[PDB]
C-alpha cells in the first residue's frame, strides 16, 4: 500500500518534467513575441510625427 | 476616463487582494507540515515497545511544534495586518471601476486552541483485557448526531462477536468515517467526533454502548494534545486529522478566491 | 485612425505579455520544486487528495 | 512569507517597464507634436506684415 | 509585468534549492557516519530508545 | 565543535552564491537601464534648437 499510494501521490502531485518543460518553453517563446510585438507597436504614434504634425 | 482608471485601480485592488491571500496560504503551508509532523510522531507515541521515558521525548516535540503553530498564527502578517490569528475577519476587496462591486475574504484562525482544529472525545467506563470478546446479542453499537450540515445521522454498527477490544476499534474505523474510534492502555474504547464532521453530542445506543459505558464528550483540540499515553497518543491522531482537514478546507477557499481574482483581473483587462 | 495619445496595440500586446510571463512563472515554479500542485489555485480538490496521500 | 511580502512590494512599487516605455514614447511624440506646433504658431503674427502694417 | 527591481522567480528557485541541498547534506551524512539517527533532530524519541538498546 | 564552529561561520560570512549572482544580474540589468535613460535624457536639450533658437 506504501508503494501504491505513492503511486497514486506521484500521478497527482509530482510534476511532469517532458510536459512542463514544453510548457517553459512555449511560454519563453510568447514572451519574446509579445515583447517584439510591442517594441513593434510603440513606434506606431511615430506615423503621425511624419504629417509634420 | 473616470472608468478606464477605475480599471486601473481595479487591478490593483484584485493584486493587493492576491497578495494577501497568497501569503495567508504560504503560512498555511508549514502549518499543514508541522501537523503532519505531529501526526507521524503521534502514530508513534501510540506503540507499545514505548516507555514512559519516550513518550515523554515525543510529547517534548509536540509541546515544540504546538507552540510553532501558534507561532506561525500570531505573527504571520500582511506589512503589519495579521491574518491567520483571528482578527483578520472578513474584508471586502472592491474590484470595479464602481462602488459596490466588492468580494468578501474571511481568513480563519489557525491557532491550535482553535475549536475547528479539534472535535469532541467520549471514553469508555469499562475496560476491557485481552480475553474480552464480543458476546452475541450484546455486539450492536449505534452513533446518534448531527453532520456538520445538521442533518441527523443514526449510524449502527454491528461488531463481530469474537472480536477483541483493538478489532472492535478497527472494526469501527472501517464501517464509519464520521467518528474515530481506538482503545487506551486501560482498554477502553475512545470514539472522537471531529468539531469539522458532526456537531453537538454524540449518542451512544444498542448492546454493545450498553457493556461500555462512554461517559461524557470533553472537547479537544490540536493544544490540548498529550502524547505521554497510548490512549493519548491514539486520540491525537485523530484530532491531528481534524486539524489537517480544517487547514485543508481553508486553502481551497483560499485557492479559489485567488482562482476567481485572476478571472477578475483577466477580464478587467480586456 | 493615427493617434498618439492612446494606442491600443500596445494595450494588446501588454496583455498577452504579462499573460506569458505568468505562465512561465508557473512553469519555473514547477519545474524547480518539481510538483506540479504548489497551491490550492493550482488544483483545490487535487491537493486535498494528495495530502491525503 | 519573504517571496509573497516581496511580490506585494513588486506589484505596488516597483515599474512595469512595459507599461513606462510606452508611456515614455507617447510622452515623447506629443513633446515633438506640440514644438511642431509651436513653431507653425510663432508665424500666425508674421502674417500681419504682409498686410503692409 | 516585466519588471527589474525584484524576480520573484529567482526567489523561489533560490528557496527550493537551499531545500534540495539541504536533504543532500542530510543524505550525505547518513551515508558516511551509516546512522539515520545522527542528532535528535532527526527523530528525538528513537535515539533515547536507541542510546538505550 | 569544529565543525558547527564552521557551519555558523559560513552562516555569516559566505556568500550565497545563488542570491549574489541574482543581485549581481539585476545591477548590471539596471546601470544598462539608467545608462539607457541617460543618452535619451542627453537629447532632451535638443529641442531647443528646434525652436528656431
Amino acid at each position: 500500500i506504501n508503494e501504491n499510494v505513492n503511486a497514486s501521490k506521484s500521478r497527482i502531485k509530482d510534476t511532469d518534467f517532458a510536459k512542463e518543460t514544453t510548457a517553459l518553453t512555449k511560454s519563453q517563446i510568447l514572451s519574446q513575441a509579445s515583447s517584439s510585438v510591442l517594441a513593434q507597436a510603440k513606434q506606431a504614434p511615430n506615423a503621425a510625427l511624419s504629417l509634420l504634425g | 476616463n473616470v472608468q478606464s482608471r477605475g480599471l486601473d485601480v481595479a487591478v490593483r485592488n484584485a493584486n493587493d487582494g492576491i497578495s494577501i491571500a497568497q501569503t495567508a496560504e504560504g503560512a498555511m503551508n508549514e502549518t499543514t507540515n508541522i501537523l503532519q509532523r505531529m501526526r507521524d510522531l503521534s502514530l508513534q507515541s501510540a506503540n507499545g515497545s514505548n516507555s514512559k521515558s519516550e513518550r515523554v521525548a515525543i510529547q517534548e516535540e509536540i509541546t515544540a511544534l504546538n507552540d510553532e503553530l501558534n507561532r506561525i498564527a500570531e505573527t504571520t502578517s500582511f506589512g503589519g495586518n495579521k491574518l491567520l490569528n483571528g482578527t483578520f475577519s472578513t474584508k471586502s476587496f472592491q474590484i470595479g471601476a464602481d462602488n459596490g462591486e466588492a468580494v468578501m475574504l474571511t481568513l480563519k484562525d489557525m491557532r491550535s486552541d482553535n475549536r475547528m482544529m479539534g472535535g469532541t472525545s467520549y471514553v469508555a467506563a469499562e475496560g476491557k483485557d485481552k480475553d474480552w470478546k464480543v458476546q452475541a446479542g450484546a455486539n450492536d453499537i449505534t452513533f446518534t448526531l448531527k453532520d456538520i450540515d445538521g442533518n441527523d445521522q443514526t449510524i449502527t454498527v454491528n461488531a463481530k462477536e469474537g472480536d477483541d477490544i483493538e478489532e472492535v476499534a478497527t472494526y469501527i474505523n472501517g464501517q464509519t468515517d464520521m467518528v474515530k474510534a481506538s482503545v487506551n492502555e486501560k482498554g477502553q474504547l475512545q470514539i472522537f467526533a471531529g468539531n469539522n464532521k458532526v456537531t453537538g453530542d454524540v449518542a451512544f445506543s444498542g448492546g454493545l454502548a450498553g457493556a461500555l459505558n462512554m461517559q461524557a464528550g470533553t472537547a479537544e483540540t490540536v493544544d490540548t494534545i498529550d502524547v505521554t499515553s497510548v490512549g493519548g497518543a491514539q486520540q491525537s491522531v485523530a484530532v491531528i486529522d481534524s486539524a489537517l482537514k480544517y487547514v485543508d478546507s481553508h486553502r481551497a477557499e483560499l485557492g479559489a478566491f485567488q482562482n476567481r481574482f485572476n478571472h477578475a483581473i483577466s477580464n478587467l483587462d480586456n | 485612425a493615427v493617434n498618439v495619445n492612446t494606442n491600443v496595440a500596445a494595450m494588446t500586446a501588454q496583455r498577452y505579455l504579462t499573460g506569458a510571463t505568468n505562465a512561465q512563472q508557473t512553469s519555473m515554479e514547477r519545474l524547480s520544486s518539481g510538483f506540479k500542485i504548489n497551491s490550492a489555485k493550482d488544483d483545490a480538490a487535487g491537493l486535498q487528495i494528495s495530502n491525503r496521500l
